[PDB]
RNA sequence: CGAGCUGGAGAUACGCUUUGACUCGGGGAUGUCCGAAUGGGGAAACCCACCUCGUAAGAGGUAUCCGCAAGGAUGGGAACUCAGGGAACUGAAACAUCUCAGUACCUGAAGGAGAAGAAAGAGAAUUCGAUUCCGUUAGUAGCGGCGAGCGAACCCGGAUCAGCCCAAUCAAGCCGAAGUGGCUGGAAAGCUACACCUCAGAAGGUGAGAGUCCUGUAGGCGAACGAGAGGUCGUUGUUCGUGAAACGAUGACUGAAUCCGCGCGGACCACCGCGCAAGGCUAAAUACUCCCAGUGACCGAUAGCGCAUAGUACCGUGAGGG
RNA sequence: GUAGGGGAGCGUUCAGUCCGCGGAGAAGCCAUACCGGAAGGAGUGGUGGAGCCGACUGAAGUGCGGAUGCCGGCAUGAGUAACGAUAAAAGAAGUGAGAAUCUUCUUCGCCGUAAGGACAAGGGUUCCUGGGGAAGGGUCGUCCGCCCAGGGAAAGUCGGGACCUAAGGUGAGGCCGAACGGCGCAGCCGAUGGACAGCAGGUCAAGAUUCCUGCACCGAUCAUGUGGAGUGAUGGAGGG
């Protein structure tokens, strides 16, 4: 989980074959289709006073610049 | 028993009108077990009294302070 | 107070033939720690107690009716006053 | 088991009134009410009688034979009567006991 | 409310009832122990403490989370609602796509309803104009190992119909018309002969079949006081399974403008056109049904709920079955 | 004339409507040599004790011997095999409506590291007394571990708790996690282990280091005296 917004939770992953032909081969034969997820990272930050909290890149980025309610 | 001649008394008397019945209510309860309880109702009555002997007392607990 | 708690006198014969020696026994309440009870009695019959002894007791009966039974649970208690024998007269019963 | 509700645990009379057993046996017979069991629709009126044998086993010197007792009935008797014949009830009001209401038929008493 | 009552129990004894019991309505007061359970422990209903108020008996506080503070939260709800996670059997006469399905199940949150909602919309008329629900359009457009099979929306009819705000009568209950004789019978409300009521001939009961015996019904009354941003990669949703495939969505990298400004109108461009996103709250029509009343070309005891009552007996270590 | 197609009808419930029927007696049951082309229908009698035929039309959980079908009742095997260790039993006497089978006596036989005795766990009242005599007891039963009622269980020191800790459990504040949740120091719970004050007898029908009798020990609180001064932690060490 992250600072500004939750995150994690993701969706399926496909893998076809016959992949790409004359402007089109015959087509795309899918051979996969399953399921995955994606997470992030963190570094100690803190508001009100000291803390640590999980901090997502896109957050540590946006926060590294103009601070929003929370301070790097 | 219940009318303005029940509350009529002292809070302590209420107790006296309590701690005395359950003193009868005992000797009664004994009798029974010992066989001779010929006042089955007495029990229920004496009991019913104690009820009142508190409900009232309790009615005061809000009238004179809210 | 005092008059509270006790539940009734233990009739039976042993109890009775236990009385002839100034040992009175009656049924107190299940929850009634040996002290409270020691107290109560004293102040209901006016008298001390040199010794006390108490233990719990189950019930489960019936006559019939597919209604089996069910315990009823009691707590006989047995006391012993000081040489100043007797209690009221609810002894010589 | 339903029971005496079809009516409405309401005895169209008092355990003291006089009544005529209309319908059933003992038609027209009359007597003072004695037991008014509203719930069950039971009425004990000196009218009907029975001679029952008391089941008195080791009942301190048995000698049990056959008593004469009254056996209760239902709405098989029409409460109160004044024209000497059964009568509905309708014209009430009050007395010096406006603290109450009466009843009456063609006539007006009870 | 007016003779009875003393629970089912069918029994005896004691008794209680006009200074109107009982019973029915409607508020209070009591409400041991366990249970979110929360003084601490705990193999539920037990075992042990402490502080304060105190006649001692006895009273009360002693949990964690938000908040100065009031005050709010933890739990429990048959089904209905949304959300996070999400099968397989099965079909395709095999099978990996696809189908079965985002169903079943798990979990979180909530209410009596929810969800949704006031346009960077849908549509091709320079039209409509929040959301939702029923009809239809249509099994049309389309999706599809273009196989099995899956399947819209606009328009139009109808339920109902609001947009507002930020940031820069139902319950208790009371009153309530009108018949007798004779006959059959164990008993008549049946037969028979005369009679009555009818804004009450709905219904149940009464020794067999009841307008006029009882309870009722039509109709009338009826209370202290009680309710009502763009993109690239990976993927995905909508008919959208990669296809020329838009748009929406987001995990990862990036990263704009602002009126001679911005988005979209299914790649893409111009032209034409509709709308102004990154803040929010919102009745109502919608769903279900533990509970209640009414009804039934529904059952009437191997039927009907499992139960004319029992989740009991009985079976299982248990979930559970019954 | 088999699979199959087509035709006309019988019967069962429920519903609407018509004609009715019934306590001097409905439905259902039972018997029968009648009737109709069948499915089926009627008459009469018996039973029964309250609802019920016939006709037209409508709707059906609508018609049975089969499914190792389902529930229930009753048969066959048949009075057959069994009566659950080959540690035997005999007599007398007693009770009783009735006893091989109960009680008493006197013998016999079997176990005796047990088939004796004391606990644990587990079960609960099964214990004792008086009654009982359906069913249970593989047979009798006057008896029972069965049925009914009453009684019985007594602890400052025995076990446990108000003390301790092991595995393990839990766990403020901490580390992780789609949810639920997963881990986790101190602390806490946690015996099966540690620690800790009594013995000898008597004796209810039925209890005993619990009650009584004799004598004892431990802690606590107070008073008295002695004393005449420190007392000594959630910490250290020793020890357990
Ligand atoms: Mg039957
Ligand atoms: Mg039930
Ligand atoms: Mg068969």
């Amino acid at each position: 989980t992250g600072k500004k917004n939750l995150v994690v939770n993701s969706v399926i992953r496909r893998g076809k074959a016959r992949a790409d032909g004359g402007v089109g081969r015959k087509t795309t034969g899918i051979t996969k289709r399953v399921q995955r997820a994606n997470l992030h990272k963190k570094a100690i930050r803190e508001n009100g006073q000291v803390k640590t909290v999980w901090l997502s890149a896109n957050a540590l980025r946006t926060l590294s610049k103009g601070p929003y309610k929370g301070i790097e | 028993m219940k009318p303005s001649e029940m509350r009529n008394l002292q809070a302590t008397d209420f107790a006296k009108e309590i701690d005395a019945r359950k003193k009868e209510l005992m000797e009664l309860r004994f009798q029974a077990a010992a066989g001779q309880l010929a006042q089955p109702h007495r029990v229920r009555q004496l009991r019913r009294e104690v009820a009142q002997l508190n409900t009232v007392k309790a009615e005061l607990a809000r009238k004179g302070e809210q | 107070s005092h008059y509270d708690i006790l539940q009734a006198p233990v009739i039976s014969e042993k109890a009775y033939s236990a009385m002839e020696r100034g040992v009175y026994s009656f049924w107190v309440s299940p929850k009634a720690t040996k002290t409270e009870i020691k107290d109560a009695i004293q102040q209901a019959f006016g008298v001390r107690v040199i010794g006390i002894s108490t233990m719990n007791v189950p019930g489960k009966r019936k006559r019939v009716g597919r209604f089996i039974g069910q315990r009823n649970d009691r707590k006989k208690a047995i006391v012993r006053l000081a040489e100043g024998q007797s209690i009221e007269a609810l002894a010589g019963q | 088991p339903s029971a005496g509700s079809h009516h409405n645990d309401k005895l169209h009379f008092k355990k003291g009134d006089t009544v005529i057993v209309l319908s059933g046996k003992h038609k027209g017979q009359t007597g003072k009410v004695l037991l008014a069991l509203p719930r069950d629709q039971k009425v004990v009126v000196e009218g009907v009688n029975v001679i029952t044998k008391n089941v008195k086993p080791s009942m301190t010197n048995p000698q049990g034979g056959q008593e004469q007792r009254e056996l209760a009935l239902h709405a098989s008797k029409v409460a109160l009567v004044d024209p000497e014949t059964g009568k509905a009830t309708r014209v009430r009001k009050q007395i010096v006991d406006g603290k109450k209401v009466r009843v009456a038929v063609a006539s007006g008493k009870t």
